[PDB]
RNA sequence: GUGGUAGGAGGGCGCGCCGGCGCCGCAGAAGCGCAUGCGUGCGCAUGCGUGGAGGCACCCGCGGCGCAGAUCUUGGUGGCAG
RNA sequence: GCGCACAACUGCGGGCGCCUAGUGGGCCGCCGCUGGUAAGCAGCGCCGGCAAUGAGGACACAACCUCGUGCGCGGGCAAGGGA
RNA sequence: GCAGCCCGCAGGGGCGGCGAAAGCGUGAAACCACCGGGGCGCCCACUUGUGGGCCCCGUCUUGAAACACGGACCAAGGAGUG
């Protein structure tokens, strides 16, 4: 179904929670780099979580891919399809929350007409 | 068909490991009669496969003897899937022939 | 480069006009940013807070030894406000630390002869038709862009006869663009009398000769400025270049006026020259293909090698010759 | 306009295709000539050779004893890590070009060179290359450092403080020595016979980014052979260290 | 004029979600793939030179999984023709991988062409036991079938050879996994 | 080429409001709960549930703009403890 | 002014200016010392380290030994070991 | 936007009643009841229960897991500004 097929390639399946978010339920999950003085974190002991890196990086052009090969465009309208038509095979299409019923179904009926796929429906 | 009738059954005794550090992608077996690191020269390619049953339907994790491993014919092997800890002291069956580092 | 002035006929070419130079001017993009930052906060009306604010009380430290903070507590007792925590930013009912003044710089400086250039600049971006489509106009049906309309515009009394005017100009989109985008301000300054937002229309800008303020202010989507005094509010409202404006003739015939033509002064604004830009011809990054420079050029080296390699069997394979002793 | 834009991307796209056409024709007359120059020269290190052995036993006819010419360079390998070292020696290290252990250079046998060598003898291990050690050493593991020239018709013009580790191509050489050595065992010939062209032949090679050894270094590495470590003069046995350490 | 340098920003084209994702690599992604699958291909198979035509071979994982069966010719994708003769052993015509076949010692004697029709002889992957339809018409394959019960009834024991299951020999050494 | 405290720098994420500019919403907005996805990360997007009237994105501009700590402040709630 | 001319080895781009932070309790090892019965004491010199240096080995262990350190994969090893 | 019926001395409960719904908007977290599922506090690995790695953060300090100090929990507020 994509046009080119892009595996997943994230470098790691781990999370990166913030350290002691285990913890402590005042210590949310939303990563924060540790800055104490005798953090293991921030010492990188062994044993200690691991803080993320430029090396953690996925590659530039597997970045912000979605279904292998598509890359996900917001649609608020009808009007947003309309420069999909052409590029079909690239995106996937992806109404936003606040549309309404009424103008989610003038966009489904629309992408099955310009063969885009949507993700909503 | 039983493992036995063609393969040679290991026991999976270890990662491959430090004294402490585990790098459990490679997994060290124990060959039945294999006592020397030349009689294991005899395993080094060949395929190797752990049998396991998840829900009662059983499972093929396939791997390859990847290189020997000190004196005593200890070999490592690297599988499809990482061998649990769990099935360290269980058996594995050493297939006859060769496969690739590639192609398991 | 020659302008018509049409009646409110709205077909019928009156005038040709010369463009003004002002309207020739390569625009600083940066300049009239950098200008509209400063004109922008000329009416910033002051905040701040209450000078007594937070700081009403005979709050005093406890001291230590009393197991709490040392924080300023609330003197007395009898009430739930005694022996709490009082004057501190961190504290409830406290003192916002370093409070808002009014001794606050509110407006900004800027250079006059700056200001205008940037006032020049962003009267040039008005007669660019790509320009004036980006930044949100509907321009199709307007005839020329710069449209400039007849001294006989102050002869509409009526805005029902105004508004077929701007009909008949083939504004007719951009009004009830700007009309049905009226909607209520996303935030809280719909608490702060800024409830309706709508978008920009036309703006039109007139002299004291062609006057009419009456019969066009009313119309949703249609701004009025002298000549005499435009600001970069009307010009480029929102940084954004490119104000769709409807001249009139006397406004349009004072643009070399009050700007002057190029190499010399301005008459109505002394001492006022026209930008002069660094390059002269336009899109400068083209004159590499000039033959004149074409010819300078030395020949780049455009051999695409081999990717190297570093792994021991490859490079001896592109020099085979180890095994030969 | 837009003419002379299009006019001229395609006047460096026939520019392009024509000097790729002829950097690979270079590259194959490169090579076949380079396969000559190899045979003619490694007959040239046999009729050496075989000079020096029949030096060496017409001397034995005699009572006399001969050892030939020692060579003209040294192989040196970092032995020792980047950890702990003074600063002079940290400074000879520099010069010699070895900043990570199990790297080696070739450094000329000079009387400066000895000493420096000497001072940084707890570091290294350096002994004397053959003809055979030497070859195997950069056809193997050969790199050349090449400064980028971004004119074709001017190699004059180019950049100081980045330089290219890349492949020891016959063109990297030939580029390099402007026309005067071109091919590999032309530019061993300037290290073997130690040359005008030494200093420029040895520079030109990146310095030998070799595998720690197989088999070990067999004990406690850092102190002196003559003490049972791996790390001093090796003085024709150095071969016993790279060869286990080249691949 | 450029008006692009001098316009404001257009939204009006594609919204992409993760607004720091560009469009689409319309350009730099076949590059990439192409430099990617290549290197998860995986390494050209070396055709083994050890089976000769009729060697008596054990097959080891496939649908028979352990019968001796003599081999015949080497086909193309990596794999063997093989048939253990099936008035002997109840085993058709079949082709596997060529490295299933751990190679015995011991040749029969066959002279016939093995070039054979191969294009619908049952090919037994190796994990699946998929039980595949039954004989068929057998044009060649009778013929070359009887050249080998031939070729075994010259032999001795080789009859109870071929009809016997593989069984691992009792392992002592490694030089008694000869075969 | 790749460690990093004190420290400096760069580029972004996020928040209140502003001038604009694209839009969305009683056919259900914000907020919230649980999921899924994206993301090295700050964070983002969606689904379902709830909710019942506003809101979003980007560019700009202003700033009382990001919390685990301060015997922090205020409020609420535990264990202790039937 | 004319004429001559590129100077051991090896490495390699270098010079200078402006603004500003943090710091100004250090500690440890090696070698060399001073005071002291000595001290995990006190005070120095040189170099290296910790502080701010993870990881491996030292049973654990700021400093010892190896050795530096993006995220992985494959190989080969170091110190240190192999009931 | 009620009191019809059954029960209760009653507070009330249950069937109902009004209304689009809420029933003095939304209703997070701490925390609690019951139910369902599961038993590393975290990281890694996989075949999910095993193995390996991990002392308590902040802070001052030559040096903190420290028999150094602050921190029960959670929400909100909270500190380089004019
Ligand atoms: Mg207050
Ligand atoms: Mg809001
Ligand atoms: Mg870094
Ligand atoms: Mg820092
Ligand atoms: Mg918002
Ligand atoms: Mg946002
Ligand atoms: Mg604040
Ligand atoms: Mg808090
Ligand atoms: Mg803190
Ligand atoms: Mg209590
Ligand atoms: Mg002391
Ligand atoms: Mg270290
Ligand atoms: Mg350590
Ligand atoms: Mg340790
Ligand atoms: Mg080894
Ligand atoms: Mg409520
Ligand atoms: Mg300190
Ligand atoms: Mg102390
Ligand atoms: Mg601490
Ligand atoms: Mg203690
Ligand atoms: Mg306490
Ligand atoms: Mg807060």
């Amino acid at each position: 179904e994509p046009y080119l097929r892009v595996p997943r390639q994230r470098k790691t399946k781990h999370k990166f929670n913030r350290f002691h978010s285990d913890r402590f339920k005042r210590v949310k999950k939303s990563w924060r780099r540790p800055k104490g003085i005798d953090n293991r974190v921030r010492r990188k002991l062994s044993g200690a979580i691991k803080m993320p890196n430029k090396g953690y990086g996925t590659d530039k052009l597997a970045k912000h891919m979605v279904h292998g090969g598509f890359r996900l465009v917001q649609i608020r309208n009808v009007g947003d399809l309309l420069p999909l038509i052409s590029q079909n095979r690239f995106y996937c299409a992806e109404v936003a929350h606040s549309v309404g019923a009424k103008k989610r179904i003038e966009i489904f009926y629309k992408a099955m007409e310009y063969g885009i796929h949507l993700t909503n429906g | 068909f039983d493992p036995c009738l063609t393969a040679i059954p290991a026991t999976f005794i270890s990662h491959m490991r430090g004294r402490r550090i585990v790098h459990p992608s490679h997994s060290l077996l124990r060959i039945e009669g294999v006592k020397t690191r030349e009689d294991a020269k005899f395993f080094l390619g060949n395929g190797v496969v752990s049998l396991y049953e998840l829900s009662g339907k059983k499972m093929e994790n396939r791997g390859r003897i990847r290189r020997l491993h000190g004196n005593s014919g200890v070999v490592a092997a690297k599988f499809e899937r990482n061998l649990p800890p769990n099935k360290i002291g269980t058996e594995v069956f050493v297939k006859l022939y060769k496969v690739e580092d590639d192609d398991y | 480069d020659t302008v018509n002035c049409y009646g409110i006929d709205g077909e019928t070419v009156e005038k040709q006009l010369e463009m003004p130079d002002v309207l020739r001017v390569p625009i600083r993009k940066d300049l009239v940013e950098d200008a509209f930052r400063c004109v922008r906060m000329d009416n910033r009306q002051p905040y701040a807070v209450s000078p007594n604010a937070g700081m009403q009380h005979s709050a005093h430290s406890w001291g230590t030894g009393r197991a709490m903070a040392r924080v300023p507590r609330v003197s007395g007792s009898g009430t739930t406000r005694s022996g709490q925590g009082a004057f501190a930013n961190f504290c409830r009912k406290g003192r916002l630390a370093h409070p808002t003044k009014v001794i606050r710089r509110w407006q900004r400086k800027f250079n006059l002869n700056a200001k205008r250039h940037a006032e020049a600049m962003a009267l040039a971006a008005t007669a660019i038709p790509p320009l004036v489509e980006s930044r949100g106009h509907r321009i199709a049906g307007v005839k020329m862009i710069p449209l400039v309309v007849s001294n006989s515009i102050k002869e509409i009394k009526s805005t029902k006869e105004a508004f077929e005017m701007l009909k008949r100009f083939g504004l007719a989109e951009e009004l009830a663009r700007v009309k049905e985008s009226k909607c209520i301000r996303a935030g809280k300054g719909k608490m702060r009398n800024r409830r309706y937002v709508m978008k920009k229309g036309l703006l039109i800008i007139y002299d004291n000769q062609s006057d009419i303020q009456k019969a066009f202010r009313n119309i949703a989507g249609v701004d009025l400025a002298c000549v005499d005094s435009l600001s970069l509010l009307d010009l480029c409202p929102g940084s954004h270049l490119g104000r769709l404006v409807m001249w009139t003739l006397g406004a349009f015939e004072k643009l070399n006026e009050i700007y002057g033509q190029y190499g010399k002064e301005a008459p109505l604004t002394s001492g006022y020259f026209l930008p002069t830009n660094v390059v002269s011809k336009d899109d400068v990054e083209s004159l590499f293909f000039s033959d004149e420079i074409q010819a300078f050029l030395d020949v780049p080296n455009l051999i695409k090698y081999e990717k190297t390699s570093r792994k021991p069997e490859t490079i001896e394979s592109l020099n085979p010759y180890l095994n030969l002793m | 306009s837009y003419r002379r834009k299009m006019e001229y991307e395609e006047r460096m796209e026939v520019l392009s295709r024509k000097m790729n056409e002829e950097y690979q024709a270079r590259r194959e007359e490169n090579a076949r000539y380079a396969l000559q120059r190899t045979k003619e020269l490694i007959a040239e290190y046999k009729e050496h050779m075989k000079k020096e052995e029949d030096a060496r036993r017409e001397a034995e006819a005699r009572g006399a004893f001969y050892v030939p010419k020692e060579p003209e360079f040294y192989v040196v390998v970092r032995i020792r890590g980047i950890h702990k070292v003074p600063p002079r020696e940290r400074k000879i290290l520099e010069l010699i070009r070895l900043k990570k252990p199990n790297h080696a250079v070739f450094v000329r046998n000079n009387a400066p060179m000895r000493a420096m060598l000497h001072k940084v003898r707890a570091y290294i291990a350096f002994g004397f290359a053959d003809i055979h050690l030497l070859r195997t050493l950069v056809y193997k593991r050969g790199m050349a450092k090449v400064s980028k020239r971004p004119l074709a018709n001017n190699s004059s013009v180019f950049k100081i403080g980045q330089d290219m580790r890349l492949n020891l191509t016959n063109e990297a050489i030939e580029d390099h020595f402007g026309g005067r050595i071109r091919c590999v065992e032309e530019l061993i010939y300037q290290i073997y016979m130690g040359t005008d062209l030494f200093k420029k032949a040895n520079n030109f090679l990146w310095p030998f980014t070799l595998c720690s050894p197989r088999k070990g270094f067999g004990g406690r590495k850092a102190k002196d052979i003559t003490q049972g470590g791996s790390t001093g003069c090796h003085y024709d046995k150095i071969g016993n260290l790279i060869y286990r350490m080249i691949e | 004029i450029d008006t692009s340098k001098l316009s404001m920003l257009s939204r009006r084209g594609i919204k992409v979600i993760p607004e720091e994702a560009g469009l689409y690599p319309s350009d730099d992604l076949p590059a990439y793939i192409e430099k990617l699958e290549k290197r998860m291909q995986k390494k050209p198979r070396v055709r083994r030179t050890d089976l000769v035509k009729g060697c008596i071979v054990v097959v080891l994982e496939g649908d028979f999984t352990a019968r001796r069966v003599v081999f015949l010719k080497q086909v193309e994708n990596n794999k063997a023709l093989c048939c253990g003769p099936a008035p002997i052993n109840n085993v058709p015509f079949f082709v596997i991988d060529e490295r299933y076949l751990l190679r015995t010692s011991t040749v029969l004697d066959l002279k016939e062409d093995v070039n054979i029709d191969i294009s619908t002889v049952f090919e037994s992957k190796r994990g699946v036991v998929a039980d595949r339809m039954d004989i068929d018409a057998n044009s060649d394959q009778k013929r070359i079938e009887n050249a080998i019960v031939d070729a075994v009834s010259s032999i001795r024991f080789m009859k109870r050879y071929l009809a016997t299951p593989f069984k691992m020999p009792k392992f002592k050494s490694v030089s008694s996994l000869k075969f």
